[PDB]
């Protein structure tokens, strides 16, 4: 087991925004939940990925 | 205490060069041919969305 810290704050009424290139590599559990915790809880707006979500391949 | 049995190794290896003739006679030429032809510098590296 390793410590953590983990101190919950008061809602300040705001929303978050994010964007999909800058999230990919962490899970979405822990992206929702410490935002959650640290006070954004009405809205929240995500900026989708410029090179990660369309299909694509490589050809000669 | 067994014999005379087997090949030597310049016997066999004659023997396995009657092999690759009686072979070739049945295939005189490489059967196989990869898609691409010509050398790496020949053919440009790109991506693309899709086939359609």
């Amino acid at each position: 087991q390793l410590g953590q810290r983990k101190y919950p704050q008061v809602v300040m009424g705001m929303g978050m925004t994010s964007g999909f290139d800058d999230g990919y590599n962490l899970t979405p559990e822990r992206q929702v939940k410490m935002a959650y915790g640290l006070g954004y809880r009405d809205w929240w707006t995500t900026y989708i990925g410029m090179s990660h979500y369309w299909k694509g391949l490589t050809a000669f | 205490g067994i014999g005379q049995i087997h090949f030597n190794v310049e016997t066999s290896r004659k023997v396995c060069l009657d092999l690759a003739k009686s072979v070739l006679r049945l295939v005189p030429v490489y059967p196989l041919v990869s898609p691409v032809k010509k050398q790496h510098d020949d053919y440009w590296f790109v991506g693309r969305l899709g086939l359609d």
